[PDB]
């Protein structure tokens, strides 16, 4: 187990940790989150009560350091920091009075959801999408644009997702225009998988990261990326068999977790209708189709 | 896009543009088979690529061999159109390459955009006008060269004949679209209007008769009358 101490909670806020969330009132005695499992990545996210504009948060790996949250009254946000002195942190965190002012990570044993949602997400790859090398943790917020969006305005504050653009020279071989536009297999297999991502794990990891950024922060560029990476697979006639099978599982857990009241804003009707009912891989997404149809029929 | 409401004069400015109409690329006759079924036979078609400022028509003849052994021909036809339009642009010196290509049907956008990815500064867009370019094959000399082709062939025409010696491109385009709309609406009567005077002929190197300015005014009036008459007949007005 690991712990995320908060110096204080000076402003009223909704705090999320992985898929869980709770409220903290202004100046409430709150010193953080206890009982967090290791091994994965995590995300802690915030939305201020008095201004629900800007959701923001931090992706982090407890294995990489001792992290804590302190409110910055100048910048007006909860900031993640690393405590270099493991002895002071062990002393703050084993402090019995201190854990009386914290919330417990409430993992139900049957629940494998967070691993299911983050299996292929890795901090090292996150820190390549979110470029801030002085910190072991990565900040993301609701407003951040993607590099691809910027190419259509602060490069330091951008999500450096892999550019996926169906109408680009990268996606289309000269002499194979119709073929490659109607069947994205070249773009998926040769360009993206062999060329850029190197393997399907890195691809799925960015797909999962994009989804989670879209869901936790309402980050629109991340939503676009998630949908694009799904559509690229579904619109390919040739996809390894393990990838489709694994894709069905990945999407199923994403759709299952998605807030029911967030469907009008996090799901692109065109893309989902295409993937489920018109695409080469329509029949390879059995479990995703079933949860979509029985959870979001209005969209289909 | 607009291209209407007093902003359609730009069509005839000095930025090079081409209209691309694919309506006559994939053409078929429909007949009954022996067993009783119905079968199509393809016939030669054409891509209609027009510079509205200069009247330069790039008529790419689509020979029926293009379709042999191919599936989903209506889809292929848009992609064949885009490949040929792209090839045309590439064949032209940079100073003659269009700044805009205006496709008459939205279905041509993606095939053309994809074939034109090497030309990022060429705008591709759907027309806002209803254009009668499908009636191009009612122009006898165009139909003749398409139906006689035994292979792929590009033929160049000035669809305005010598009119720009006397009128503006804006006026020529209006005359052209009036003629074509009349040919589309009542082809046999429009052709009789154009042939009413045996002493007024079509030059060997022209498509249209050699009307004087006043004769064109009369002809245009007759074409407008033809179009309005057909409207009345069709809608019982
Ligand atoms: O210096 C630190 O390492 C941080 C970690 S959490 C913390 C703290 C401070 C004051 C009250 N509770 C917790 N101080």
């Amino acid at each position: 187990m690991n712990t995320v101490p908060f110096t204080s909670a000076p402003i009223e806020v909704t705090i999320g940790i992985d898929q869980y969330s709770f409220n903290v009132k202004e100046n409430q005695p709150f010193h953080g989150i206890k009982d967090i499992p290791i091994g994965h990545v995590h995300v802690i996210h915030f939305q201020h009560a008095d201004n629900s504009s800007m959701r923001y948060g931090y992706w982090f790996d407890c294995r990489m350091g001792n992290f804590y949250i302190q409110y910055d009254p100048k910048d007006g946000l909860y900031k993640m920091m690393e405590e270099r002195d493991g002895a002071k942190f062990e002393n703050i965190v084993h402090n019995f009075k201190e854990r009386q002012m914290m919330v417990s990570y409430p993992k139900i044993d049957e629940d494998d959801t967070w691993y299911n949602l983050t299996e292929f997400v890795q901090m090292d790859k996150i820190r390549k999408i979110v470029r801030k090398d002085e910190n072991q943790f990565s900040y993301v917020d609701s407003s951040m644009t993607t590099v691809q969006e910027n190419e259509l305005s602060d490069p330091a504050h951008s999500l450096n997702y892999t550019v996926i653009n169906f109408k680009s020279r990268e996606a289309i071989r000269p002499g194979h225009e119709m073929e490659d536009f109607l069947d994205k297999s070249y773009y998926l297999n040769t360009v993206m998988l062999q060329g850029i991502f190197k393997n399907s794990s890195n691809y799925f990891g960015e797909l999962q990261f994009a989804f989670l950024n879209a869901m936790f922060f309402g980050n629109y560029g991340s939503s676009l990326q998630w949908h694009a990476m799904i559509e690229l697979i579904c619109s390919s006639a040739t996809v390894p068999k393990h990838m489709l099978d694994k894709l069905d599982e990945i999407l199923y857990y994403q759709i299952k977790t998605l807030p029911e009241q967030y469907s009008d804003i996090l799901l692109n009707e065109r893309v989902w209708n295409i993937c489920l009912y018109s695409s080469f891989q329509k029949n390879s997404l059995h479990n995703t189709e079933k949860i979509m149809e029985n959870k979001y029929p209005e969209l289909l | 896009g607009a291209m209407n409401s007093s902003n359609y004069a730009e069509l005839f400015n000095n930025d090079i543009k081409l209209f691309v109409d694919d309506t006559n690329v994939y053409r078929v006759t429909v007949h009954k088979t022996f067993e009783g079924n119905v079968a199509t036979k393809a016939i030669n078609g054409c891509i209609f690529t027009l510079n509205p400022k200069t009247g330069h028509l790039f008529l790419k003849i689509i020979h029926t061999s293009v379709w042999a052994g191919q599936k989903r021909l209506s889809q292929l036809a848009k992609w064949k159109t885009a490949e040929e339009v792209s090839a045309l642009v590439r064949s032209l010196p940079k100073e003659e390459q269009p700044k805009q290509i205006i496709v008459t049907r939205k279905a041509m956008l993606d095939p053309l955009e994809v074939h034109m990815l090497d030309f990022p500064n060429i705008a591709i867009r759907p027309t806002e006008l209803r254009l009668p370019f499908s009636a191009a094959m009612s122009i006898d000399k165009l139909s003749d060269v398409v139906m006689k082709a035994t292979e792929p062939q590009m033929v160049l025409f000035n669809i305005y004949d010598d009119w720009l010696d006397r009128i503006s491109s804006y006026t020529a385009f209006s005359r052209l679209t009036l003629l074509l709309r009349a040919l589309k609406t009542n082809e046999e009567s429009a052709k009789m209007i154009l042939l009413s005077d045996p002493t007024i002929t079509i030059k060997s190197y022209h498509l249209w008769p050699s009307f004087t300015d006043e004769q064109w005014i009369t002809i245009e009036s007759q074409m407008r009358d033809l179009i309005l008459t057909e409207y009345g007949r069709k809608y019982n007005v």
